[PDB]
């Protein structure tokens, strides 16, 4: 006789057809359990009586360990959203709390159970159906198939909320001042009216919500905030979390490492100060799960300072979409950046934290625009706009360089915040040759199949030498020579190469490297009160390069 | 095929399902834009919203097609456009203008419009969703799909196709000069006439098409003025190559010299008519690089007849329809941009350069994007075909400002190269 809403047509695969995994008994225990409750339910509407014909079977297999006083009936779909087509997305996008509005009063409603109330697209039934062990071996046994949204099947999240969506649309009609966003399960019916008249509201929605067939745990009062969401915890002025389980255990193993991470990269959004680099590095050199990953020295002060700052739970705002958006970002340390965006002094909406894996040389600058860059894109989702960028930067440093810089760059106006450390320039290299400068002409080849290699120089001043190294690369001493050279030269000098690769490394004027050598020469280079650098061809013979080349291991002397 | 307020019957690729392309999140004004745009094409029955028995979803950002008070949607069908593709079985097979890329002007008028006037089939139609998100996931997301040949789908040109020359015959007839020749969604009109008078022919035109029903907002500033300046009315005539050049001079150092040679050791790899050891011998032994020296009798030669080298192609004027054109861009000094278009490894099909100066045009990104719809409408004209990009620009920037300055109606396929420090040395 009467269905409320009206079914999302649906369909699966073209060619595909439904299961048939067959059912595998159990003796005639839980069998009465489930039973009671198929019945309870087949009451008309939540499933129905099977035929003959019935071909498909999507096994339920009673599970009530899960449930005390109550049996628990538990399907698996496995083999049938196997089979069953895709459906838009079930948007998986945690609002974060960060981008909320505030608000005096917010409502909680359970709609779980709503699955089994939607109706299911008659056509699509015919797939749904599960069997009851029966005691015989002859013919008939307990059929049984589903006439509404079957919990666990694919598309349920999804013909719900859209189902749910066209139910909420006359009473968010009439309620033109009343939110109610929803997640899967979780309605936030939402308003500003002092408790009282809200659950008038939120009275009426219930009836609603029923006039429409659904559930609601009890004509009771309803909400309980804060609130345990997605790991958020929600007052209404404030935001956080608090399930800091982080170990002081001996031992390590790379799970208990992802966890680790996973956890404090997740206090990171609102404890104004959490690093995690050296915990990052870790992972390298492993595969297993329960591995030997010898924890290292600074990792566990890492480990140590956060420590801290947990100390004090913190607490995070929500935003005024009238207000103007702000954030700061500081120097952590060696390559890690923080940042916090707020509307008002100190009232902080979010915070976050950067560091670069990106590239293998960088500076500190190019690290300050990613991060700038990494907190606009989230800005973007976050609140829809992007914040008033203040830095630690003053323009004649950054414009001296996204001038020079060979990639394009676009910030949205920033402004200097003299708020130590700044971020500098250690070294420019002068773009024009020197005079009276030394002309040191460097080298540094190696077999590409051994571990010893030389570098060296020739200078005009009539100067050569020649080092040699144990363990190198023959790139690496290209980098050696560079680096021989502003070892026995003025404060002033002029260099020449022939490795396109230091060139590249050197030029990129790069300050903070993992490459213990590249560390080494942006050493030299601020000690210098000059540096000139150019390329030239490789076996070219061009009267100072040829002669470090014929100089360094030729093949072999033969 | 032309069929009379009944349905034309497309369809897609061997193996291949819908699209299923992400939606990239916008900015609150860009969604109030589209906002407005869509429930305005709902009520005029050109889109529909649609329930979750639909899992594609192609993007969609909100540029100004003009920076007028008016936004604009615009869809970016790629992905969609791959998975379908029965259309060259078109009435006519003609190449493209060889010569269009050799007309005084080339004015530019985009028929956009007509599509919205013929019925998708509404087998088709679920390919075109597309989803206008939603503000930090409060919400779903908005979902419609096309009940109307939609603008940029390659396809909907060719379903039209028929009802174009049908249209354009006439002005073709009479005006059996000018070049017509159309892609994706706009009109290429061209010819030699005088401004003054092109202009007109263009505006003839115009007038035309809007006369039967098929809308033209491509209209310049003025009614029929007549002082002149740079807009849409692309010069393909004028547009050269700017070639790489060697320095004159007085005062060439050791360095100077040096760079000279790396520089010129590199065009080898394109022109390896090049000679250079005469060149080279001048910096025999270890000297300073500040020293000044002499260019020598026999050595001047070499320069200055390599000067010529350079004023002459190479071997591969030969572009391979079916084979993807790419485009490559230094950000060169400041203010320009270079670039080089090939199809192989240094034998580029044509290099030339943008530029532009700081005033509205402060910025890298909005340079380096007006350099790419430069480079890609260059391209159209040429092949007939958009380049693929290797922009020197960050993704994340680069997908976060890409549309604040583009104003074209076709997405080009870019990729992000990451490092040029010598190529740079001026390409
Ligand atoms: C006390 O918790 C809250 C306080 C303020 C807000 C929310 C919850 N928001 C919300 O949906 O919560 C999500 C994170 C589950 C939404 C809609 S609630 C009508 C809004 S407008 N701000
Ligand atoms: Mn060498």
């Amino acid at each position: 006789p009467i269905s409320p809403i009206e079914t999302v047509p649906v369909k699966l695969k073209p060619g595909m057809d439904g299961p048939k995994v067959k059912q595998w008994p159990l003796t005639e225990e839980k069998i009465k359990a489930l039973v009671e409750i198929c019945t309870e339910m087949e009451k008309e509407g939540k499933i129905s009586k099977i035929g003959p014909e019935n071909p498909y079977n999507t096994p339920v297999f009673a599970i009530k360990k899960k449930d005390s006083t109550k049996w628990r009936k538990l399907v698996d779909f496995r083999e049938l959203n196997k089979r069953t087509q895709d459906f838009w997305e079930v948007q998986l996008g945690i609002p974060h709390p960060a981008g909320l509005k505030k608000n005096k009063s917010v409502t909680v409603l359970d709609v779980g159970d709503a699955y089994f109330s939607v109706p299911l697209d008659e056509d699509f039934r015919k797939y749904t159906a599960f069997t009851i062990p029966s005691i015989n071996n002859e013919t008939p046994g307990i059929r049984y198939q589903y006439n509404v949204l079957p919990q666990g099947w694919k598309g349920s999240p999804a013909i719900f909320q859209s189902s749910m969506t066209k139910i909420l649309e006359p009473f968010k009609k009439q309620n033109p001042d009343i939110v109610i966003c929803q997640y899967m399960d979780d309605l936030y019916v939402g308003s500003d009216l002092e408790i009282g008249q809200h659950r008038t509201k939120i009275e009426e929605l219930r009836q609603h919500l029923l006039r429409w067939g659904l559930t609601t745990p009890d004509k009771k009062h309803q909400k309980e905030p804060p609130f345990l969401w997605m790991g958020y915890e929600l007052h209404p002025d404030k935001w956080t979390v608090q399930p800091i389980v982080l170990p002081e255990k001996d031992s390590w193993t790379v799970n208990d490492i992802q966890k680790l991470v996973g956890k404090l990269n997740w206090a990171s959004q609102i404890y104004p100060g959490i690093k995690v680099r050296q915990l990052s590095k870790l992972l390298r050199g492993t595969k297993a799960l329960t591995e030997v990953i010898p924890l290292t020295e600074e990792a566990e002060l890492e480990l140590a300072e956060n420590r801290e700052i947990l100390k004090e739970p913190v607490h995070g705002v929500y935003y005024d979409p009238s207000k103007d958006l702000i954030a700061e970002i500081q120097k952590q340390g060696q390559g890690q950046w923080t940042y916090q965006i707020y509307q008002e002094p100190f009232k902080n909406l979010k915070t976050g934290k950067y560091a670069r894996m990106r590239g293998a040389h960088t500076n500190d600058v190019k690290q300050l625009t990613e991060a700038v860059q990494k907190i606009t894109t989230e800005s973007i989702v976050i609140w829809g706009k992007t914040p008033k960028f203040k830095l630690p930067i003053q323009k004649e440093t950054w414009e001296t360089w996204w001038t020079e810089y060979w990639q394009a760059t676009w910030i949205p106006e920033w402004e200097f915040v003299n708020t130590p450390p700044l971020v500098k320039l250690w070294y420019q290299l002068e773009k024009e040759p020197i005079v009276g400068a030394e002309t040191f002409y460097v080298d540094g080849a190696a077999n590409r199949e051994t571990k010893l290699g030389k570098a060296g120089y020739v200078t005009n001043k009539g100067r050569q030498k020649v080092v040699p190294l144990t363990n190198t690369t023959n790139q690496k001493t290209e980098l050696q020579a560079i680096y021989l050279a502003l070892q026995d030269s003025g404060l002033e000098v002029n260099i020449v190469t022939d490795s396109q690769y230091a060139l590249g490394i050197i030029q990129a004027q790069p300050d903070k490297s993992e490459s213990e050598l590249v560390n080494q020469i942006i050493e030299q280079l601020i000690k210098k009160e000059k540096v000139y650098l150019a390329w030239v061809p490789a076996h070219k013979g061009i009267g100072g390069n040829e002669q470090v080349d014929k100089l360094v291991s030729a093949g072999i002397r033969k | 095929p032309i069929s009379p307020i009944e349905t034309v019957p497309v369809k897609l690729k061997p193996g291949m399902d819908g699209p299923k392309v992400k939606q990239w999140p916008l900015t609150e004004e860009k969604i109030k834009a589209l906002v407005e745009i869509c429930t305005e094409m709902e009520k005029e029955g050109k889109i529909s919203k649609i329930g979750p028995e639909n899992p594609y979803n192609t993007p969609v950002f909100a540029i100004k097609k003009k920076d007028s008070t008016k936004w604009r949607k615009l869809v970016d069908f790629r992905e969609l456009n791959k998975r379908t593709q029965d259309f060259w079985e078109v009435q006519l097979g003609i190449p493209h203008p060889a010569g269009l890329k050799k007309n005084k002007s080339v004015t530019v008028l985009d028929v956009g419009d007509a599509y919205f006037s013929v019925p998708l089939d509404e087998d088709f139609r679920k390919y075109t969703a597309f989803t206008i998100p939603s503000i930090n996931n409060e919400t779903p997301g908005i979902r419609y799909q096309y009940n109307v040949l939609p603008q940029g789908w390659k396809g909907s040109p060719a379903i039209f196709q028929s009802s174009m020359t049908k249209i354009l015959e006439p002005f073709k007839k009479q005006n059996p000069d000018i070049v017509i020749c159309q892609y994706m969604d706009d009109l290429y009109v061209g010819s030699d006439l005088e401004i003054g008078q092109h202009r007109t022919k263009i505006e003839e035109l115009r007038q035309h098409l809007l006369r039967w029903g098929l809308t033209t907002p491509d209209k310049k500033h003025q009614k029929e003025p007549p002082f002149l300046w740079m807009g849409y009315e692309l010069h393909p005539d004028k547009w050269t190559v700017q070639p790489i050049v060697l320095p004159e001079k007085d005062s060439w150092t050791v360095n100077d010299i040096q760079k000279l040679v790396g520089k010129l050791n590199w065009a080898s790899q394109i022109y390896p008519g090049i000679k250079v050891r005469q060149l080279s011998k001048l910096l025999r032994g270890t000297k300073a690089l500040t020293e000044v020296i002499p260019l020598t009798e026999e050595a001047e030669l070499e320069l200055a007849e390599n000067r010529e080298i350079l004023k002459e192609p190479v071997h591969g004027v030969y572009y391979d329809p079916s084979k993807d054109l790419i485009a490559e861009i230094q950000k060169q000094g400041q203010g320009q941009w270079t670039y080089q278009i090939y199809q192989e490894p240094f034998k580029n099909l044509k290099t030339g350069k943008y530029a532009r100066m700081r005033g509205a045009h402060t910025n890298d990104v909005k340079q380096l994007t007006e350099a790419v719809q430069k480079i890609t409408t260059e391209s159209i004209v040429i092949w007939g075909k958009t380049p693929k990009f290797k922009l020197p620009i960050q993704k994340e920037t680069w997908e976060t400002w890409w549309t604040e300055y583009w104003q074209a109606t076709w997405i080009p396929e870019w990729e992000f190269v990451n490092t040029p420090p010598l190529v740079k040395l001026w390409y």
